[PDB]
């Protein structure tokens, strides 16, 4: 899927996310639960309130994985093996929910990186996050 | 649709600050950039080959107004989403043959634009609202499909 | 929806030969087999771990009738697709929280079942018809979503 | 995406398609145009009538590619390079139309291979054809 300007562009942009990935991450979580609440279904054990420290907890996890992936663009199926299992196998996440995370994450990025969120950069991040997601449901495919 | 009545006032009061021409154009520019298959339907606008060519393109801008501008109406018209687009749901099915999963695609990039432009004023809750609205519209636009 | 009135007679005359219990069960068995994320919503049926376990499962069959059986009504009821499912479009949104792209998923595997069962009697044209019908239904089932 | 029982299962089933892939192929084309006519949009130069010898022409092409792919399961991005271009780059095929080909192709298979189209085999063919399609739109991703 990923062309080398995609690899380039992704790395570059992730470089600008910086160590905000954690928070960008648990903010992309907030937005999803508000704007697509179908999704909370999957976090019954969680306090979903309006700055839950689990969600906190969680988005650092998610921002962390994302960051790992960036690392392993060339070998994503490997990098996310353990985690393709967790979402595909154990939890059985309807894949359509990746598409909404994805977006809530593009949306977070744009709020905060508005200068940087160029179209170019917008579309790479889209493939990236789409490639990421296929890996995260390949354990269905 | 419905939403809610705080949901309603906050939507409107935003729209108020929305520049239809800037925002319509960038909404459409990304659409074709990010989902390049969309370009089939706009070949008439000539050269779209790279992102700069695209954003610059003047017809692109035009036409993004137009759409932002219809979206506009639906925001103002939330009781009667189908009634409004029927002549354009008509447009879009018969003559152009556009898959509806595109109107939804568009609805999102719109939103992401609005996001970029309003920064932290774009709230979670406020996002939601628009996700409905945009949804609402994307729908009205597939009904009088048949 | 509409369709057409030859389209209508051929649909019905098929349905006539449709065994709701065989066909409902296999429709649902594949759904969970082919799109295993669907299994979340049916964990209560206990063991679904491999295809044989699934097809055998008796609740699975039951319940596939039920659904085939509602589908049934919509085929008989094409004028009033929304009016019919509203209490189940209700079901399916509020209580179960199922994405609609699933009802469409299901609508297709149904069809592929009907295909398997009718061989060359399942025509191109006749397929189309059902693709509408199934569409029609998949839709009525997302309307009184809000 | 593809697990080795998927690779196994795909090969196996394709073995049963035999040299019918051509026709299964231009039959999966007929069904699509009838049941999703949004699609004819892309074959304006074609006679779409009710046994067009272009469509003929065509499905042998498509059955042929499919058959090639089966060949190269381990390296699909390579195998379909030339053809990822043609659909992504030149024609700019809305990907949603792959999902409908796909199905019209599962549907053809079941009509004709009803014994063989077991659920097992049904789901592999689905990944396969889904993997195939990603490759055929990766030149967007
Ligand atoms: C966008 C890509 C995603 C990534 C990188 C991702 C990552 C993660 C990670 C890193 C964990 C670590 C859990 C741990 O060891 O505590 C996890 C768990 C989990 N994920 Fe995601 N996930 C993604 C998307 C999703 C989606 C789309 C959903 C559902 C809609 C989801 C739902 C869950 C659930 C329900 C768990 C169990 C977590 C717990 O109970 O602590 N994730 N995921
Ligand atoms: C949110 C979904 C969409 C909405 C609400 C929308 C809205 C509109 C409106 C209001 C018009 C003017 C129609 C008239 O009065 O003649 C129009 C025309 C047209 N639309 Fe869109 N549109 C949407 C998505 C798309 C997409 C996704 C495409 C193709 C990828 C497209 C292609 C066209 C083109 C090229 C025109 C110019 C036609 C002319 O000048 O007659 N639209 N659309
Ligand atoms: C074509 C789309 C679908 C239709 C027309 C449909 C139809 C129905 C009907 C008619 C009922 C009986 C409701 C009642 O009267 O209590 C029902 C209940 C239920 N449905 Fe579906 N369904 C669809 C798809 C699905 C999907 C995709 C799932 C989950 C993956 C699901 C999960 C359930 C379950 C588990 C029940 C048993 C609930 C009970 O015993 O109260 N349905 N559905
Ligand atoms: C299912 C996977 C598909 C495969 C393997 C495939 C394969 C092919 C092949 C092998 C060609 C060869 C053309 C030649 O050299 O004459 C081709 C061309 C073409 N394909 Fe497909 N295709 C696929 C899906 C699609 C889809 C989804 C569409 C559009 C909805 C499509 C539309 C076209 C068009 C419009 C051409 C130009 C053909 C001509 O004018 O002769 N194909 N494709």
């Amino acid at each position: 899927v990923l062309s080398a300007a995609d690899k380039t562009n992704v790395k570059a942009a992730w470089s600008k996310v910086g160590g905000n990935a954690g928070e960008f991450g648990a903010e992309a979580l907030e937005r999803m639960f508000l704007g697509f609440p179908t999704t909370k279904t999957y976090f019954p054990h969680f306090d979903l309130s309006h700055g839950s420290a689990q969600v906190k907890a969680h988005g650092k996890k998610v921002g962390d994985a994302l960051t790992l992936a960036v690392g392993h663009l060339d070998d994503l199926p490997g990098a996310l093996s353990n985690l393709s299992d967790l979402h595909a196998h154990k939890l059985r996440v309807d894949p359509v929910n990746f598409k909404l995370l994805s977006h809530c994450l593009l949306s977070t990025l744009a709020v905060h990186l508005p200068n940087d969120f160029t179209p170019a950069v917008h579309a790479s991040l889209d493939k990236f996050l789409s490639s990421v997601s296929t890996v995260l449901t390949s354990k269905y495919r | 649709v419905q939403l809610s009545g705080e949901e309603k006032a906050a939507v409107l009061a935003l729209w108020d600050k929305v520049n239809e021409e800037e925002v319509g154009g960038e909404a459409l520019g990304r659409l074709l950039v990010v989902y390049p298959w969309t370009q089939r339907f706009f070949d008439s606008f000539g050269d779209l080959s790279n992102p700069g060519a695209v954003m610059g393109n003047p017809k692109v801008k035009a036409h993004g107004k137009k759409v932002l501008h219809s979206f506009g109406e639906g925001v103002h018209h939330l009781d009667n989403l189908k009634g409004t687009f029927a002549a354009l749901s008509e447009l879009h099915c018969d003559k152009l043959h556009v898959d509806p999963e595109n109107f939804r695609l568009l609805g999102n990039v719109l939103v992401v634009v609005l996001a970029r432009h309003f920064g932290k004023d774009f709230t979670p809750e406020l996002q939601a609202s628009y996700q409905k609205v945009v949804a609402g519209v994307a729908n009205a636009l597939a009904h009088k499909y048949h």
